[PDB]
């Protein structure tokens, strides 16, 4: 019970209103493996999608639940969203947290599933910390309560306590969607325009491969692949499901920090979630030779199919088989500063 | 009550202080718990200074300063080279 | 061992300059040798405003030294090693005290230029002692004189919100171990322009770095127990400002904290050990 | 008394090395107490550690330094620091600075690269790297610098839209001097002694925030809004909010003096804490023959 007084005191300045939370181990084991991180607050909107501030929250890990129930985390959801007077809530409404020590990871969290659950849960001198002398004297089973999570169907554990008349307020909030529509189909867009500028790219050149990263190859290659075999790319579009992990948009973020890459990496037909927006270097001394063993390495790969994304605005496919597919990345600067601002500062 | 404690160190003077709040730390996380300081003193918790140094070729040697009464035993420092410095709150 | 040093008087003197000096046999005074630079006659000049930080840089720059003897054409003086033991008197123009007192400064004479100054006119170096006066007695004089010059320049600067009489009352006065002394008066304004630009950028360096250093620890009890003292109203506004200006505003606090840090230390720190009081010396040493 | 300490070597000294050591002549070492390892400062900033500066600082102000004035072959000559001994330093370090400052004299970790302190010695399983030294002002501010970087990259790098992480190695960068600006090497975690270090003062500010004088206050207000000064600058003609807020109540004297009591003690504190590694006090400094007659304060 530390990182909620923490986060209290902390974002009075960007935040009127603090929710404080539980996060168990086994809801976020999917998003970041090993225990690799250790936030920041960003809450887009249902249909007044635009762009907001952000603000930092803090938390911590391996400090236990006074519930044996579960063994988990501390986080806590900041909320400031409501013009004006709090009193109206935007329903289907998505919160987003970037959970971090060094930024892997997401966590999106609804506006119904936190006040739902928040509701079912209800010679001179220095100054003291005010809002943490009720906490010590409250020390109850009743202040948790279990929370069906909607983005992944499992517990998401609230802690909510009788504080004051911010926390007083809350529990009497209700109010009369597309909050989890606008950036998925946003990354089907962006996702079919690229493969209409390597359809265009295909037609205007000769439909043929120039090879650009060099492998042998067998001669049953138009055997054990058949012939015109581009289904995965064909069915690339519905396996990035995913994009600010992906890549694609990883370059447009790295403007910011010139011969750089990204790669992602879908297998050839349904292996599983592969990965992506891995990292190729040119900066240390490991060099450009490192960067061609790498390279020929990710070519190599025969049962994944990579997508290149340059800096400069330019889009590559890697076929397995050595095969590349020039393309263009030029995008409408709205939505490159929606990305940038959709993860961080512009 | 208060009470006056000494130190032995193979470190020199300046950095002594850093790791003697190290190990003061739980003797000041008992303050403030119960206390809060009005008429504003008592922010500071305990001062050090430098008595002098002595030679570690020669260690201490424990003897027994006895009364009549009862029995005490004393840390005896030999060769010591006196050089009383100044208060160094902490 | 000979520490003596002599000074070559340039010009010969009369017995106006014998009698101040045999006046002032006791105190001591810097160095650089030459008869020109000798005290803080290159720092005292009246061709400047006598600044008070370049002062304390000067004088704890070069040595320290006693002088013994005065003739005609010499000045007999001793330096300072920190290896040996010297004698030291008062002679001074204010005749404060030496309580036994296990610690002791040495400041550039912050009462009046010409209490400690010499003045000769055979030879135009006008040199001038620094003050020595214990340790107790020299902290309690610099935050008198500094919160001295800041009232004088608030009221200076709108006369509504400060007065005189009850500063007077308060600040005026230097008291330690059963004595009551007195004391009243522009290098104190460049003192306190340090002071308050110091306190000034104060509360955004410390809110920058309890926001830096807050949550490294997961769990200390001593990082909470520091963390619930500070004002509840010293902690909002970070994020409004930049990264640039607000390290510029980093550096230069934290330049003047250790300029102000080695000055609020009460420089070339003498310690004395036996005080007899019928002989008015000490016996000194430098620590 | 005695300051010749001998020190073997352990194996033949090969005579490629013994002409950079011939050309590393009065320069300072680090010492242990002899034996080989640890007689310089490889076994505590090695390639494998990132350099945190601290550590090593800890080491080189915990132990006696030491002048290396003669190398032979299977064995050289040490010369330990003992005070009241006025030691002869010769500034043989690439990094140049010249002491026309001839002020109090500073020894710091080799924070200008690890190339221009070190030295090979194929001989035995030891590498040297050597302290550097460099005047006090410069010391302070490079001192300041390096714990202001490894606390704000820290917090860049906390940065989800960290559009400029180049902002504060130009910025920050390189060191204040008139003659050049030299640029440093720069960690990129902190390490934990570093933390250790900004957390004793965080302490120390958080505990100084407690207490501001009000007065003061009113004068850079009153400043602000007369002229604005040169030193002044760095507010560009702004009354900042929070100083505008803390200025709610009057202006008094009676807490006033045990604010300045507090303060006069906490910062005397402070200045203990930044004096820290061992410190030298120069008596002239020959120019033109590079070497310093200086004592051990």
């Amino acid at each position: 019970m530390d990182v909620h007084i923490d986060n209290q005191v902390l974002s009075g300045l960007g935040t009127p209103l603090l929710v404080h939370l539980f996060v168990p181990d086994t809801v976020m084991a999917e998003l970041c493996p090993n225990r690799v991180p250790n936030a920041w607050c960003q809450t887009l909107f249902s249909d007044r999608t635009g762009l907001t501030r952000v603000c930092r929250v803090f938390a911590a890990r391996g400090m236990l639940p006074g519930r044996p129930s579960h063994r988990g985390t501390f986080t806590s959801v900041p909320v400031y969203c409501d013009e004006g007077l709090p009193e109206l809530y935007n329903p289907f409404h998505v919160a987003a947290l970037r959970f971090y020590d060094e930024l892997v990871g997401e966590l999106q969290i609804y506006y119904l599933s936190l006040f739902e659950g928040a509701k079912r849960a209800l010679l001179s001198r220095v100054p003291v910390s005010f809002s943490k002398t009720r906490r010590a004297i409250r020390e109850s089973r009743a202040l948790v309560r279990g929370i069906a999570h909607i983005f992944s169907p499992h517990a998401l554990y609230v802690v909510t306590y009788p504080e004051l008349s911010a926390q007083g307020r809350l529990h009497r909030m209700t109010a009369v969607l597309g909050a989890p529509e606008r950036e998925f189909r946003f990354l089907i867009s962006v996702a079919l325009r690229i493969s209409a500028s390597f359809r265009e790219k295909l037609a205007m050149q000769a439909w043929t491969a120039q090879q650009e990263i060099p492998v042998v190859i067998p001669t049953s290659y138009s055997r054990i692949y058949k012939n015109s075999d581009l289904i995965r790319e064909a069915f690339f579009t519905v396996q990035t499901r995913v994009s600010w992990e992906s890549c694609w948009v990883k370059a447009t973020i790295s403007n910011a920090p010139d011969a750089c890459l990204w790669i992602d990496s879908h297998p050839l037909y349904e292996e599983g979630a592969s990965a992506w927006g891995k990292v190729i270097d040119s900066r240390p001394p490991g060099g450009l030779v490192g960067a061609a063993s790498q390279l020929v390495a990710l070519g190599t790969d025969g049962h994944c199919v990579h997508l290149a994304t340059t800096s400069d605005g330019q889009a590559f496919l890697v076929l397995p088989g050595g095969f590349v597919i020039k393309g263009q990345l030029a995008l409408t600067p709205e939505e490159r500063g929606y990305i940038l601002a959709r993860h961080g500062i512009r | 009550g208060p009470r006056f404690t000494f130190f032995q160190s193979s470190r020199g003077h300046c950095q002594i202080m850093n790791i003697l709040r190290i190990y003061y730390s739980p003797s000041i996380m008992h303050r403030y718990a119960v206390v809060q300081p009005l008429h504003i003193e008592e922010l500071t918790f305990g001062a050090v200074a430098c008595l002098g140094t002595f030679s570690a070729t020669d260690g201490w040697r424990r003897s027994a300063f006895n009364y009549r009464g009862s029995s005490l035993p004393v840390v005896e420092i030999d060769s010591f080279y006196s050089n009383v410095s100044d208060w160094e709150v902490i | 061992m000979d520490l003596k040093v002599v000074v070559s008087l340039s010009s010969r003197l009369y017995t106006d300059e014998i009698a101040k000096m045999q006046q002032r046999i006791g105190c001591i005074l810097p160095l650089a040798q030459n008869v020109q630079g000798l005290g803080l006659g290159q720092v005292y000049s009246l061709e400047t405003v006598p600044d008070y930080v370049s002062m304390y840089n000067y004088l704890s720059d070069c040595t320290l030294a006693v002088l013994d003897e005065v003739s005609v054409d010499s000045l007999i003086l001793t330096k300072i090693v920190p290896g040996q033991t010297y004698a030291i008197k008062n002679k001074y123009q204010p005749f404060f005290q030496w309580h036994g007192t296990g610690s002791l400064s040495v400041m550039p004479p912050v009462f009046g230029r010409e209490h400690a100054t010499v003045k000769l006119e055979s030879n135009d170096v006008d040199i001038v002692f620094p003050m020595v006066l214990p340790t107790p007695i020299a902290e309690e004089v610099l935050q008198k004189i500094l919160l001295f010059n800041v009232y004088s320049r608030v009221v200076m600067q709108a006369p509504g919100n400060a007065d005189m009489l009850d500063v007077h009352m308060h600040l005026g006065s230097v008291s330690y171990l059963g004595h009551h002394y007195e004391l009243a008066l522009a290098l104190l304004d460049n003192l306190s322009l340090y002071f308050c630009i110091m306190v000034t950028l104060l509360p955004r360096a410390s809110m920058r770095l309890v926001r830096g250093l807050i949550r490294h620890e997961h769990h200390d009890l001593l990082n909470l127990f520091q963390e619930m003292v500070p004002d509840e109203i010293a902690r909002i506004d970070l994020d409004d400002l930049s990264v640039a200006d607000d390290l510029s505003r980093m550096r230069v606090m934290m330049t003047y904290l250790q300029s102000l840090a080695s000055l609020f230390n009460l420089g070339p720190r003498l310690a004395t050990a036996a005080y007899s009081q019928e002989t008015l010396t000490a016996t000194c040493w430098l620590r």
